[PDB]
């Protein structure tokens, strides 16, 4: 039952969590020949690439992060900051 | 499942996270590869090559789900691979698998590594991933476990990859350091006197892979170019790293090298020891983890073990019954050390057997004379140990190891060189199991030392008879302690963890249990990430109230306690500036009650405690960083300071919530690093000690709030598990005062315990 | 089982000096050091192997 | 098993070659060379000719892991002076040290009884 | 381009404590009241002995590899028996109105008390320091 | 003849101490190090069994071949059988040699090694023999026969180096020293109460003039002089241990050079 | 109950054949089935 | 079958410290003596302090004599036998008496900064070996990931391994569900 | 005026033993008599010997070639021990010996003997050095109870 | 025993105090005992803390049971493990210790609610679990360019 995006206030930050899965569910799909959106500069290993794909901030993904009472909020991976 | 067991060997010559894998193995698991134009090259050569070369393959399957077999398959070489086919492919250099040493008892036990193919038959191992695992090498197996998708192998190489557990949240430190041989051996190759000559210099250098190309200027250049063993450690640490420690009396000058000094990576002065290089709260490896970061830090510890295993190689070093022989003179003192105790004890017999020994005070007359006689007898042991020690000479080889740090210590000199000790069963001297005697070889009623127990000799000169059966009675008990020790341990452990299990951290930063309830409200009671928390001191604790207003205390209005004018640009004009008073006395209004605070809440006055973000040592990379003129004033002003520190703590952000309560949470969360903050950026500190530039406190500033904010939880960590590791682990090495202790006290705690073994009252 | 060929570790050939050593010990009654130094084995690794070899053929040479 | 056939220490596999030579990125006028099936007994004997001439800068060798024959060699040389020049230079030393040692050898042996 | 202190001095003692090949000489200036030198020596290459006598010159040359001796055949901008490189670490233990400037060659260290060369002794590493007898 | 210089001191069939002088460690050892290691030799290396009813296993009986040594003088004229253009071996990469027994008598048979025959061409190169050196000329027990007991065997002897198996060394130990005094303080010694009393004095220092306790430490020294002494098992002889061994070294070194060449 | 153990069992075992101490260790075993 | 030391086999002395062989070295690659002398086994120095293991130790002295004297060497316990006579013998035997010895480095021949104890003494082969305890099982048609393997993933939080690991290979079969009561009572 | 590296024995304050041992040494049992020095080592460790001595292979019986068991390990080239007990005398060890004299070196060397591991002589093991024969048996029964 | 206290000039000291240690334990009533001091009175056994002094007070006692066993050792564990123990022993208010069809028929009769974030009946369903990486969904980005 959902946070408006205003008023979230959960971290900006990406977690390690969010980012290992992240990563993997993009490589995952960089494995399987999807498409990708960002300059080969040469990579040829998928998680690599996905990471490449993070570092330019060319993941479209969205992190839903539920709240222990059932509510969530919205996080894109554009917006999260990674450190 | 897509695993292997083998027996595990050491390997000088693997990094940090590597492990070797025999071609053997290597060829019987496999990881499934998708065809696309990235690889069908490499696969289509894998492919050819088939299961029984390595780099090959197994199978390979088509869009149909067939699986082609080959080894079999008529059309093994003949496979023209399309995209999105699949190729189970033998594993390889460099994919991620996990390795584990059982039992595995913490998270560090199960790591992930980088595949090495490599012949003969044993996993390898770099020697510092060895305690995690708590392994060595007569014997042990280790399994190792291949990921089978892409998301699993981000999985392993993104959050359990060795090199992200150097820190652990165990103990908020290093979980692993330099050991054994490269241990002792960085200690000789740093000492004062190791000079090493161009030839080896260069050897050395090309050692550490990257090394830039060039030479380092020697540090004779002389009758004799001669590099010393400190600069050339030196070239392993990387540029940037300041650590300085300083041990019992050391000075700057070091009379004895003692203590450490490190500035832009680079050694100064100490020898280079455990403390150093160990894993140990506040080295070397933890303070390249944390400067550096994690790939840094794991290639520090092969870079420094290769250029310290091959001097070490060429040096040589070893050790013997030599070793263990003390001086003559040495030994007629020991035995002296030992007739005087036996005196002791004969006239506290004497003493007993006349009635005039008192006990006191529900204590038993024999209780008391025991406890006398064992006092006696172990300070004997020990008068005589610290007695061999000192006789022994620096380049005794076993001191040579206690020394490093590496293996061995006081004890042992101790038995070996002067003397066992008294040998007890159940925290008593021998007893009389035959009838008022020990052994029939003695006469009844005797109390003596030698028919109780003690053993006069060392280890070096030999044990009698009778000595050797009751330091084989010693010996026993605990033979069998440790089995009910390794036991109870054991099921402790597993309790605890299923106990814990299901507690997590929550994205409001609560942690809970499976049913939502609430454990704490905040984890840790502070948020943070117990690997990011280390040991620091609270300069407001401690102190005389007149010393902590001298180092505080700022008055503007007043000649002589204003900041003198060579400290600060603005000197000349803030005299007697009233309104800069206002806020500096609201400055050290704060400082006071800080220390009030504080001793509230250590009521001891212990300084030293683990908070997030060292900013001693931010200060110190400031002051390398900028370059800093210990010469001149500083072009911060007053209320740079002042109110730069103010803005800082609103930005230290555990809880983001907008209402009032989560609020009071966030402040009550932030209260302790904040009065370190206040204290160690205090405005005549920031001048008058550290003389920061107003660019550096600016950069000060900035890096303490990202630090702070990279160590707060993340949601999603599972606790409690880690808790109940962590709890676990530890209680498992207690492989060993008159109220119940260790195992069976924990087992006690744990349980809930109506009736209690020694219950006591503390009353004061 | 039988004296080996080698010294294990120096290669020294070994295994052309039993039948010489106990010769001389039985025969000329010279003392175990004094008959390996005859027969030149004289560092301390050869030594160790006449020294401590045990004829084990010898008795597996009994059964039938 | 899964131990490599001894042959593998000093005869090489398909495709291998005796030398390779590389640029080093790191620092001018210099290589790297990797000999393979090769150890210590030459790898320690160039490295130590090349440095008793003055126009060598660098030099230094290592095998980096005992499980296989091969050794790497770096050769830093001043400006103008190729450094695989400096290896003919010195493996030539070598061989010419060593002429004169089976000489001075096969004489000092006639000179013999027993 | 320059040197930067240098003077004559008096050995009050030489200590090995322990060592073998380092000593450390406490001497005094021969001059000053004031300047003095606490500092480590490898006594192997270049002894050593109680009241000898020594002229002491820090220097800042004659940071690019090392190259041998061959500069090193005419080119010596030393006229010493012992020259060290070191690093300054300083602790300027401003002390009294008397200086104290620290450096470490190898971690063999030095230690100048004294005052005019405030306005002289680099901040800064590039620190050589030689030694005749 | 200026260069490294030589000067034995010892000669005997066996062993051949010298001195070598103005050279440096590192060739000194190496030259150490090939003696020990590649100098070819001829040594068997297979062995198929036709019969034996011995107390000892064949694999046990084989191994014990390969230790054998065998006359070894003119190695270089047999190929290494694979570079050999037979199909497996022949004559110009293979000495074959048979062996049987048979415990004729009552009491104990022994098996020599000197009961081998060679049975292929030699083409009048001196290889192949078992090399003898004891008094009754046996040279190496190799089994023991209780009557009715049999072995046969043949074997194959082929050219090899010891890093390949030890079997192929001609060399055993192979003494070497230098700086006995301790001049140079390459090594730093261990002692309770005295150095000098404690540690004994080295054969190689009369050779050499003891230092004076005031003499300051010479840094400039180097290793100059070397104490060898090499001791040969017999597969060739001594001297040749050491010709043969600069040889190698020389040939090493050359084909490093061919293959600039050829890059 | 030669070839089972049963009698208290463990009675009677496989005599160890490792190494000739190895075998007479077994024939001197003693086992005390079940306060210190 | 033939069984040949390898990486990985089980050694001990007597002194109830084993070892299995890390690597192997031929000769030339060895430390050695002046005499030529070089060690069968080398083994490290950092097992002996703590194990206080001294009977090694004089066992290796003991044993140096014995083989130049060609005596047996008494090494029962309870006896006369000291070190120091021992070492006496020995030193009437021409090496320093605790029995340490120069060395050598192989691949360079320096010598070695440090001397080195340097001995025979008596090590037996164990049994059960590197070649008996790898296996290696991956399906084509210890060693397990049990309570406490678990327990360590989901300490590192790593939830996708621990499906992938625990699964069924057992299809995913799909189904479809009331969302009232939750039951597979729906008519597809 | 004693020895002064014997160890010290605390003498006969004693006018009536009316026994006296045969050897101190007669205490121990089989295994742990075949360790030299036991009385200069730590308890357990001579524990722990005396199970490892149970793994170690030499000969078993000078039979073995005429049995037939289910394992067996003999090595090539038994030795006896440079270092014997006068126990050993009885349990035949000499005869009978599981062991070989090596030839050791304690040191650092190269780093890959760290943690309870070793380096071994490789030219040592060509030619010999604890090399051993291994024997499996296996048996099979015929038809039965069909 | 020795006490570090704060002296007249505000640096810490030693004062050395006598103490009483017992066996056996009253605290309801030696707390009471005139001339000691209640304030500070302790004991090993924190339940009797918890049933004197209340669940807060036990359970600071209890945590200071653990780390006395945890260091007396010599180890350090981090306060983030023992309290997370401590609290989880000690949130129903009394102190907890820590320490198949037949289940099921009694779920269906109690309406057992199984929440399903543990990993087993995760695995059960075919599913992972909401842990660590499993504690957030992903979704495709629909609101991107
Ligand atoms: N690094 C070390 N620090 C302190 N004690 C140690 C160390 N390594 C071993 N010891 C110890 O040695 C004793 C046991 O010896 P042992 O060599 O059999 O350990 P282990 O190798 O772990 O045994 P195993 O692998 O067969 O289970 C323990 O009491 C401990
Ligand atoms: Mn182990
Ligand atoms: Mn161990
Ligand atoms: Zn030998
Ligand atoms: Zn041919």
């Amino acid at each position: 039952k959902a946070i408006p995006k205003d008023q979230r206030a959960t971290t900006p930050y990406m977690t390690k969590y969010e980012r290992a899965r992240i990563l993997g569910t993009r490589a995952l799909q960089i494995s399987m020949n999807a498409p990708v959106f960002v300059d080969l500069e040469g990579e040829t290993d998928p998680l690599r690439i996905a990471m490449k794909e993070l570092a330019e901030k060319k993941i479209p993904l969205v992190i839903r992060r539920y709240l222990p009472d059932g509510s969530f909020e919205d996080w894109s991976v554009e917006e999260l900051i990674v450190d | 499942d897509f695993s292997a067991r083998t027996v595990i060997s050491g390997d000088p010559n693997l990094e940090l996270d590597q492990v070797g894998v025999p071609k053997s193995i290597a060829k019987t698991l496999t990881y499934p590869e998708v065809v696309t134009p990235y690889n069908i090259d490499r696969l289509t050569q894998l492919v050819r090559n088939g299961p029984n070369e390595h780099p090959g393959a197994k199978y390979v399957i088509r869009d149909s789900g067939d699986r082609i077999d080959l080894r079999y398959s008529k059309r093994a070489g003949d496979i023209q691979l399309q995209y999105g086919w699949k190729v189970e492919r033998h594993i390889m250099d460099n994919d991620p698998v996990l390795f584990n040493r059982q039992p595995s008892l913490h998270k560090m036990s199960m790591m992930a590594h980088r595949v090495k193919v490599i012949p003969y038959s044993t996993f390898r191992l770099n020697l510092s991933v060895t305690s995690p695992y708590n392994a060595d090498f007569d014997g042990d197996e280790m399994n190792l476990h291949v990921p089978q998708s892409e998301e699993t192998r981000a999985e392993l190489s993104q959050l359990c990859a060795v090199p992200l557990q150097i820190v652990s949240p165990q103990s908020n430190k290093p979980c692993m350091g330099i050991v054994q041989d490269t241990l002792c051996g960085i200690r000789k190759l740093t000492l004062r006197d190791t000079f090493i000559e161009l030839d080896q210099v260069l050897n050395m250098l090309y050692w550490v892979p990257d090394w830039d190309g060039v030479i380092p200027t020697p540090a004779i250049i002389k009758p004799k170019p001669l590099w010393s063993g400190k600069q050339i450690l030196s070239v392993a640490i990387p540029n940037g790293i300041h650590l300085q420690r300083f041990d019992e009396g050391t000075t700057l000058l070091s009379p004895k090298d003692n203590g450490m000094l490190i500035i832009d990576g680079q050694i100064i002065f100490g020898v280079v020891e455990k403390k150093t290089v160990g894993s140990s709260n506040g080295g070397l490896i933890h303070v390249v983890t944390r400067e550096k970061g994690p790939q840094v830090c794991a290639k520090l510890f092969g870079n420094i073990q290769k250029v310290v295993n091959f001097w070490l190689l060429h040096n040589g070093f070893s050790t013997g019954i030599g070793d263990t022989i003390a001086d003559g003179p040495t030994m007629r003192e020991i035995t002296e050390t030992i007739a005087e105790a036996k005196k002791k004890v004969l006239d506290v017999t004497k003493e007993a057997q006349a009635n005039l020994l008192t006990a006191k005070h529900g204590m038993t007359l024999r209780e008391s004379f025991e406890d006398n006689v064992v006092r006696f007898l172990n300070e004997a042991r020990d008068k005589a140990g610290r007695l061999a020690e000192v006789n022994l000479k620096d380049l005794n080889n076993v001191k040579q190891m206690v020394m490093a740090g590496s293996k061995g210590s006081f004890i042992n000199i101790a038995q070996m060189s002067a003397c066992v000790g008294q040998q007890s069963v159940e925290g008593k001297r021998i007893a009389f199991g035959f009838v008022d005697r020990t052994l029939p070889h003695f006469s009844k009623d005797d109390y003596s030392p030698e028919s109780k127990g003690f053993v006069e000799n060392s280890y070096l000169r030999g044990l009698t008879p009778q000595e050797f059966f009751f330091h084989a009675m010693g010996g026993r008990e605990g033979l069998i302690d440790t089995a009910v020790k390794t036991a109870e341990t054991g099921y402790i452990q597993r309790r605890l963890v299923k106990a814990l299990e299901d507690i997590m951290v929550h994205y409001d930063n609560t942690t809970r249990n499976s049913l939502g309830n609430v454990i704490q409200f905040i984890y840790g009671e502070d948020g943070m990430d117990a690997a990011h928390i280390e040991k620091q001191s609270l300069d407001t604790i401690g102190g005389s109230d007149a010393a902590f207003e001298k180092r505080y205390r700022v008055d503007l209005l007043n000649t002589d306690h204003t900041l003198d004018p060579s400290l600060l640009e603005s000197g000349s004009e803030i005299l007697g500036d009233l309104k800069l008073q206002v806020l500096l006395d609201e400055e050290y209004k704060q400082l006071v009650k800080d220390r009030k605070f504080l001793r509230e809440v250590f009521v001891d006055g212990e300084a030293n405690w683990p908070l997030p973000v060292n900013i001693r040592r931010i200060i110190q990379n400031a002051q390398q960083t900028f370059h800093i003129d210990h010469t001149k004033p500083s072009d911060l002003t007053i209320k740079d300071i002042v109110l730069g520190v103010k803005d800082l703590q609103e930005n230290l952000l555990v809880l983001r919530g907008k209402n009032e309560i989560i609020q009071n949470a966030q402040r009550d969360a932030v209260t302790l690093f904040c009065c370190l903050l206040r204290s160690r950026l205090a405005t005549r500190r920031v001048l008058q000690e550290y003389r920061l530039t107003k660019q550096a406190f600016d950069w000060v500033l900035s890096n303490i709030e990202a630090q702070f904010l990279r160590s707060v939880v993340h949601p999603g960590e599972m606790v409690g598990v880690l808790a109940a590791q962590s709890i676990g682990e530890p209680a498992t090495q207690m492989t060993l005062k008159k109220v119940t202790s260790g195992v069976p006290r924990l087992k006690e705690i744990l349980n809930v315990a109506k009736n209690m073994k020694t219950p006591s009252l503390t009353v004061y | 089982m039988i004296v080996p060929v080698r010294c294990f570790s120096c290669g020294k050939v070994v295994g052309d000096k039993w039948e010489s050593y106990l010769n001389l010990l039985q025969e000329d009654e010279l003392d175990e050091g004094t008959a390996l130094s005859r027969l030149g084995l004289k560092r301390y690794c050869c030594r160790r192997m006449i020294l401590t070899h045990v004829d084990l053929i010898e008795k597996f040479l009994r059964y039938n | 098993m899964n131990a490599p056939d001894r042959f593998e220490l000093f005869l090489l596999g398909e495709g291998e070659s005796k030398l390779k030579i590389d640029p080093d990125t790191k620092a001018p006028n210099a290589v790297v060379i990797t000999f393979e099936k090769e150890d210590h007994t030459l790898g320690n004997l160039i490295r130590a000719e090349l440095l008793n001439d003055r126009k060598v800068l660098f030099a230094a060798y290592k095998v980096e892991h005992p499980f296989f024959a091969r050794f790497k060699l770096r050769i830093q040389t001043t400006e103008g002076y190729d450094p695989k020049d400096a290896l003919k230079n010195a493996c030539n030393s070598i061989i010419n040290k060593l002429g004169a040692l089976k000489t001075n050898f096969e004489t000092e042996w006639n000179l013999q009884t027993l | 381009s320059n040197t930067l202190f240098d003077d004559i001095f008096q050995v009050s003692e030489v200590d090995p404590g322990r060592y073998n090949k380092v000593c450390r000489i406490e001497a005094a200036s021969t001059t000053q009241d004031q300047c003095k030198l606490t500092l480590d020596i490898n006594v192997e290459l270049f002894p050593v002995a109680a009241q000898d006598s020594l002229t002491v010159t820090i220097a800042s040359s004659l940071t690019r590899s090392w190259r041998p001796p061959q500069a090193g055949d005419r080119s010596l901008a030393d006229d010493y028996d012992y020259v060290m490189y070191g690093t300054a670490y300083k602790f300027e233990e401003v002390s009294k109105d008397l200086i104290a400037v620290y450096y470490s060659f190898g971690g063999l260290l030095m230690r100048l008390e004294g005052n005019y060369r405030n306005l002289n002794n680099l901040k800064q590493e590039n620190a050589y320091l030689l030694i005749r007898r | 003849e200026e260069g490294p210089q030589v000067k034995i001191r010892e000669a005997s069939k066996d062993n051949v101490d010298f001195i070598l002088s103005n050279v440096d460690l590192a060739m000194a050892n190496s030259l150490r190090r090939v003696m020990i290691a590649e100098i070819p030799t001829l040594a068997i290396d297979s062995v198929e069994v036709e019969t034996n009813t011995t107390v000892l296993a064949d694999e046990f009986i084989a191994h014990r071949l390969g230790l054998i040594p065998l006359q070894s003088m003119d190695i270089e004229q047999l190929e290494y059988s694979r570079d050999c253009f037979c199909e497996d071996h022949c004559d110009k990469c293979s000495v074959v040699l048979t062996l049987q027994a048979f415990g004729e008598s009552e009491s104990t048979t022994n098996v020599y090694s000197k009961d081998l025959v060679i049975v292929s061409n030699l083409m009048g190169r001196n290889i192949g023999h078992p090399i003898i050196q004891d008094k009754e000329g046996n040279g190496v027990l190799i089994c023991k026969l209780r009557k009715g007991q049999e072995l046969k065997l043949t074997c194959v002897a082929k050219k090899g180096i010891a890093k390949e198996h030890a079997k192929w060394g001609p060399a055993a130990a192979i003494e070497f020293e230098y700086d006995p005094w301790n001049k140079l303080k390459h090594t730093d010694y261990w002692y309770e109460q005295d150095s000098a009393k404690e540690w004994p004095q080295s054969k190689n220092c009369e050779y050499e003039d003891p230092p004076n306790e005031g003499d300051p430490f010479d840094y400039k020294a180097q290793a100059d002089t070397f104490y060898m002494n090499v001791e040969s098992v017999g597969s060739i002889p001594v001297d040749q241990v050491v010709v043969r061994g600069i040889d190698t070294l020389q040939k090493k070194v050359a084909s490093i050079l061919l293959a600039l060449t050829q890059m | 109950a030669l070839a089972t153990g049963n009698w208290g069992a463990g009675v009677s075992q496989v005599l160890n054949r490792y190494t000739y101490s190895s075998t007479l260790s077994h024939l001197r075993r003693t086992n005390t089935p079940i306060a210190k | 079958t033939t069984k040949i030391p390898q990486i990985g086999d089980k050694f001990a002395s007597r002194h109830g410290q084993k070892g299995t062989i890390g690597i192997t070295y031929r000769r030339e690659d060895m430390p050695f003596t002046a005499e030529g002398i070089v060690p069968d086994l080398i083994i490290n120095p950092h097992a002996i302090p703590s194990r206080m293991t001294v009977a090694h130790l004089i066992e290796c002295l003991l044993s140096k004599v014995a083989a130049l004297s060609g005596n047996e060497g008494d090494a029962s316990p309870f006896t006369d036998i000291t070190v120091e006579g021992i070492s006496k013998l020995l030193r009437e035997h021409g090496y320093q008496s605790r029995g340490f010895e120069v060395m050598y480095n192989g691949h360079t021949g320096k010598k070695l900064m440090a001397q080195i104890f340097f001995g025979p003494t008596y090590y037996q082969r164990l049994r059960h070996m590197v070649d008996d305890k790898i296996h290696a099982r991956a399906r084509g048609p210890g060693l397990r990931f049990g309570e406490m393997e678990r327990d360590c993933m989901i300490a590192h939080g790593a939830a996708s391994f621990l499906k992938e690991r625990l699964m069924e290979a057992s299809d995913a079969f799909r189904v479809h569900i009331c969302g009232i009561c939750g039951l597979m009572t729906v008519i597809a | 005026d004693v020895d002064p590296a014997k160890r010290i024995r605390v003498s006969h304050h004693a006018t009536t033993f009316t026994h006296c041992e045969i050897h101190p040494s007669m205490i121990l049992g089989v295994a742990a008599s075949i360790i030299p020095f036991p009385d200069h080592n730590q308890s357990p460790r001579n524990t722990y010997q005396s199970a490892m001595g149970k793994q170690a292979m030499g000969v078993f019986l000078t039979n073995y070639n005429v049995r037939m068991d289910t394992m067996a390990n003999i090595l090539y080239y038994p030795q006896k021990p440079l270092g014997t007990t006068r126990a050993m005398e009885y349990l035949k060890f000499r005869e009978l010996p599981a062991g070989q004299n090596a030839i050791v070196a304690i040191a650092c060397y190269s780093g890959y003997n760290q943690e309870d591991s070793m380096i071994m002589n490789q030219s040592s093991i060509d030619r010999g050095l604890f090399r051993s024969l291994f024997f499996r048996s296996y048996m099979d029964q015929e038809k039965k109870y069909g | 025993y020795d006490r570090k206290v704060p002296s007249p000039t505000g640096e810490y000291v030693k004062e050395p105090e006598w103490v009483l240690e017992t066996d056996g334990v009253n605290l309801s009533e030696v707390m009471t005992v005139p001339g000691i001091d209640p304030t500070r009175i302790y004991t090993n056994s924190f339940i009797d803390i918890m049933e004197v002094l209340g669940i807060e007070a036990g359970r600071a006692a209890l945590y200071k049971e653990v780390y006395n066993v945890i260091a007396s050792d010599g180890s350090y564990v981090n306060y983030r493990h023992m309290a997370l123990l401590v609290d989880v022993m000690t949130t129903q208010g009394g102190l907890t210790s820590v320490t198949t069809v037949e289940i099921l028929f009694e779920a269906g009769a109690s309406a057992e609610l199984d929440d399903c974030r543990g990993v087993s009946e995760n695995v059960i369903l075919g599913q992972m679990a909401p842990i660590g990486t499993g504690a957030f969904d992903v979704m495709i980005d629909e609101e991107s360019l």
